[PDB]
């Protein structure tokens, strides 16, 4: 829970950030399919006039 | 371990002992007077024999 | 929900025959009854639904007595340093929360014990009303005969009883 | 581990404490949640903690222990306490109590009273031994609470003018009537300076009700004394809340038979939000002010008196005039001839930049006879008799350079033969 | 008026509505082997606009809902079995019930 | 690509940036629209973007960050930010943030923050390293903010004249109380321009609520600073959403150890805003004003202060007064006492067409002892001692005479002798 690291910026600060820009993209796109799924099973559907 | 080792204790030793607050004690005393028998007796036949 | 409890507290034809005080008392009883019937153990319970703050929030009361019969609602008279007693008497906890007060049982159990209990404060107000009046002469029509007892009317649904 | 430990130090202690104690930032917190996540950490380590503060009744049975740093209001701190610990101890609104807390336990939010140690600076067995606020005696004021430092400053002027204008004692009832901007604040803190120098055994206490935040932050570290306000960055709701606070807290006090002053700026904000607070009743006068509006502030003004088996209840409270709205009139209207001390400054004498701008004839107590000895009575009215046939201005300034030349008044009662 | 799938089925008594839940629909896994009514469909037949006051007060005091028809759906007399899955659609717009 | 390069280049640009980019005819959309659809065609070659704005905390837990462009509004170029950035960065309302952001992906419609770079003009290394706002001790201005330019230009007798009538200080609390049409906007352009001129260090934003479209388009291009305004063509949902922007945005500055000085105009637009976006409390009095719909001013106002760590929060607001409605007096009344430095506008002396229309006496300053010197202090005496015998009008036409003869203020004080 504690990602949060910063030293000898050069190269790790560049990994560090690619790593946590992987994550959250990870967790909104998760996010992004969990709401899809809620919004699909969540319509309601046709039945008859 | 036993349960004889434990009908044989009054409840006031056990508020005492650490992580029983509400829950665990509720449990304890549910599942174990729920049986017929309570927390806390006085008797001397212990343990027959072991 | 909470709103559903005061659409009904709102929507009773007799209101101030029977104030939001002693509605909420009522249902207080019935979610009580309710909690204790589900559970196959006996506990009182204390509701207080917080008639205008808030919704409901069970609890569980001791009935502080030096017994041991269904301890749910057994707690000697002295145990009081741990969990912040401090009493002698009348020591009930907080512990359960939140219980269930819209499913099919507590739905019945609420409406019997409500029919029940404004039937019981309506009768017992249109009775004392008239109990200032103790040693007077009144009106009224009968209501119904038998080899027992009469029934009569002395208006305004004012139920009397007259023995053979 | 005390709750008032961490109530007085300022917040930049608490942050290299929790800093020290490896906390996750606290400096994201409130004051009330640094409070409340150290002790929640320390209690984690295995301590059983203690605490203090003032009680506050609820309509639903239970209690809740408020501190000054919160100006006794709600907070996540507060110390839960249950209504059968009230029926036991005699527990009531202003009983100050400190003993044994807990953290909340599991699933609870606020700190539990596990046992009670001092009730009112007393002990919890002789709390139940207590006399109530109206069963009182009340009497006038018998002893006299001089204000003069002797030290001769140059500001300690102001502090002499009061023993010579309207004389002050233990339960009096005092009333500032002033426009803004003539000198209330600095008059108050001289005040608050002067009781605490020189009656330092009664306890001291101010209110604040709809201030400026920077007037509220010099006077609690300008009086040796500890201080509750209330800025106008709350609603009215707040300023009621903490004046049951106060009131209670000074009754319970002199209930247990101690001298209690208090020094309230300004009674128009509080009847303002006591009149905002309060419903409707369809009786409304001249200005907007509800007919029942003016109850609590009759009240909490009437709750100022003298005490005979022991202690007493000052209260100085100051109203504000001239404001262009006839509103603010009508509250000083009733508030005219119900108190028997008055300071009345003119704004006429505060213009040309001389304090204290205090109007002498126009000022005064009623019986003030038994505040003063004979002596001191004869040379007030022959210094009334002087000043008299003069104005208020210069006549202010006449008796602000016979101060001035004299160290303390002895010297200037003597010179005035 | 349109149909409803509450509980209150008047005309009957608990034991034929014990199967019932809060909703209207039979419990998943509630047993029935004779004609029981297995989810309250009710129709209003005559006047509309019951208020919800006196709609709350019928299922309390005062007389039987009177414009239902008790046209519920109950299983054939032959038939038994303990029932297993539930489904419900609703249109966009209708109420969702709390089952569904 | 930056978002602020084509946040404040004019529309003109914009159309013929994407004429040459080869585009629909982007004359057809709204500012905000040109800019969306040139960053996603600019993405759409291939480009990572930056980007910055100012944050805002919705209830769903994500943020908001907007631009001045919107005046701190929702638009289409509002870059959405997830609650857990907010989170681990320690993100909340007011915090200006600028770093690598990205067009909405597929399916979404609002662009995305990646890498953080810039908070409030700092390292987002030490942004979680903050002091919350109320926290702070307040104190009273001590710094002078002199507000003379020394140029002596026609118009800059408006701005001496205040260091002749009200001094100014970081962290003041000023109120402008004048009655519509008496030169309030004159007084606010010149305060604006003076601060600019001779403090380009502190950050300057202007408040404008329920104004007409041509002073706003005026103001942002007439003083040095960016500004924030709110007409009538909106509703006061707008002018509250852009009231938390600009306040929160000033507190997260000052957090941050910077001076930031506000000028809002006007506050009775704002109360009547605050007052009917609050729903109804059942606690009316006279004017129409519910007693809670005062609590937002009451908050914004009391949001000025003096630090003492570093910073300060200036807050000047002007206050309309004779406009025939008792609702806008009492609102005036509620900030009679508030404020410890007023500047008052009688529409006696605008009449004849005199500026500045500056009533003296009426105005002042509380305790402004401490922001200037001593020989400052006593010819300000010396100066209110010799115009208050005379009326208001003529004789701030012998202050603006004697302002005139004189390059600054210096020569006048000599010359006073
Ligand atoms: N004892 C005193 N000595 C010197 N100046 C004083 C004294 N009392 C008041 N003043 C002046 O009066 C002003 C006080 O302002 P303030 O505290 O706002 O008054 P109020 O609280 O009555 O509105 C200061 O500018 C100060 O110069
Ligand atoms: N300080 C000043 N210098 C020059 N002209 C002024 C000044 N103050 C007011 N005026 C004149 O008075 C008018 C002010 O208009 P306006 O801004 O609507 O007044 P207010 O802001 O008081 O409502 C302008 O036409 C301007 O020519
Ligand atoms: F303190 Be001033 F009287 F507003
Ligand atoms: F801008 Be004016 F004073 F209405
Ligand atoms: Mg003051
Ligand atoms: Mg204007």
């Amino acid at each position: 829970r504690w990602l949060e690291l910063g030293l000898t910026d050069e190269e790790k600060q560049n990994q560090l950030e690619q790593l946590a820009e992987q994550y959250d993209e990870l967790k909104h796109e998760f996010e992004k399919k969990l709401e899809a799924k809620r919004r699909k099973i969540t319509q309601g559907d046709d039945l008859a006039p | 371990h036993y349960i004889g080792d434990l009908v044989q204790r009054t409840e006031v030793e056990l508020l005492k002992t650490p992580n029983l607050g509400k829950k665990s004690l509720t449990e304890i005393k549910d599942v174990l007077a729920s049986r017929g028998l309570s927390l806390g007796m006085r008797l001397e036949n212990w343990p027959p024999a072991s | 929900m909470n709103k559903e409890i005061l659409a009904v507290v709102e929507a009773v034809s007799n209101e101030k025959a029977l104030p939001r005080e002693k509605i909420f008392e009522a249902l207080e009883s019935a979610l009580a009854t309710a909690t204790k019937k589900k559970y196959e153990q006996e506990i009182d319970v204390r509701v207080q639904i917080d008639r205008k703050s808030g919704d409901f929030d069970t609890f569980r009361r001791w009935l502080v007595v030096d017994e041991v019969t269904q301890p749910t609602k057994e707690i000697t008279l002295e145990a009081a340093r741990y969990e912040d007693e401090s009493l002698n008497l009348g020591d009930y906890v907080e512990d359960q929360i939140e219980s269930v007060t819209f499913d099919r049982i507590t739905t019945q159990t609420a409406k019997q014990v409500i029919v029940q209990k404004v039937r019981e404060a309506e009768r017992a107000m249109v009775v004392d009303q008239f109990r200032e009046h103790e040693g007077e002469i009144i009106t009224g029509v009968v209501k119904k005969v038998n080899r027992d007892n009469i029934s009569l009317d002395l208006g305004n649904n004012a139920e009397a009883v007259i023995l053979r | 581990m005390n709750l008032t430990e961490l109530k007085n130090t300022p917040v930049s202690e608490l942050i290299t404490l929790g800093e020290n104690m490896g906390l996750e930032n606290l400096a994201r917190m409130r004051k009330q949640d640094i409070i409340f996540a150290i002790l929640k950490q320390h209690a984690k380590s295995g301590e059983d903690i203690f605490g203090d503060g003032v009680l506050e009744i609820l309509q639903d049975g239970f209690g809740f222990l408020r501190s000054a740093d919160s100006s006794y209001l709600a907070g996540p701190d507060d110390i839960y306490v249950s209504p059968s610990q009230i029926r036991r101890f005699n527990l009531r609104t202003g009983d100050t109590i400190s003993g044994k807390i807990r953290p909340p336990k599991e699933g609870e939010r606020y700190f539990a009273l596990l046992k009670v140690n001092e009730v009112n600076f007393d002990k919890p067995e002789n709390a139940r031994n207590k006399i109530l606020f109206e069963n009182l005696t009340p009497l006038h004021a018998n002893s006299r609470l001089r204000m003069e430092r002797g030290n001769g400053s140059t500001e300690d002027l102001t502090a002499r003018v009061l023993d010579l204008a309207s004389p002050i004692g233990r339960g009096q009832r005092g009333l500032i009537v002033a426009p803004p901007k003539a000198g209330k604040t600095m008059l108050l803190q001289n005040i608050a300076q002067s009781i605490a120098y020189n009656h330092p055994d009664c306890v001291l206490m101010v209110l604040l009700i709809d201030e400026r935040p920077e007037e509220v932050t010099e006077m609690q570290r300008l009086v040796k004394g500890e201080v509750v306000a209330s800025t106008f960055d709350e609603p009215a709701s707040r300023h009621v809340q903490v004046a049951e606070m106060v009131i209670e807290k000074a009754k319970r006090l002199v209930e247990h038979k101690k001298d209690v002053i208090i020094l309230l700026d300004s009674i128009t904000r509080l009847a303002r939000a006591y009149n905002t607070v309060v419903p409707a009743s369809g009786k409304v006068l001249t200005g907007g002010v509800d007919a029942n509006a003016l109850h609590r502030p009759k009240r909490f003004f009437g709750a100022a008196r003298n005490v005979e088996e022991g202690g007493s209840l000052t209260i100085i409270a100051t109203a504000l005039i001239d404001t262009g709205s006839k509103m603010d009139e009508v509250i000083y209207e009733e508030f005219k001839g119900t108190g028997n001390m008055e300071l009345h400054l003119s704004r006429k004498i505060a213009e040309k930049r001389v304090f204290p701008a205090i109007d002498y004839n126009r000022s005064g107590t009623r019986k003030e006879e038994l505040l003063t000895t004979q002596e001191e009575l004869q040379k007030m009215w022959i210094l009334r008799k002087i000043i008299h046939p003069m104005g208020e201005i210069d006549a202010m300034e006449f008796l602000i350079n016979k101060l001035a030349m004299t160290k303390t008044n002895d010297d200037f009662f003597e010179m005035m033969k | 008026g349109p149909e409803e799938i509450t509980a209150d089925i008047p005309n009957v008594g608990e034991a034929a509505l014990s199967k019932l839940d809060e909703s209207g629909i039979v419990y998943i896994g509630a047993e029935v082997t004779g004609g029981d009514i297995l989810v309250g469909k009710v129709t209003p037949k005559g006047e509309t606009q019951l208020t919800p006051e006196e709609k709350l007060l019928r299922a309390i005091f005062g007389e039987k809902a009177s414009d239902v028809k008790d046209s519920s759906l109950r299983v054939p007399n032959g038939v038994s079995g303990t029932v297993i899955d539930v489904q419900v659609f609703t249109r966009d717009g209708v109420e969702k019930d709390k089952r569904a």
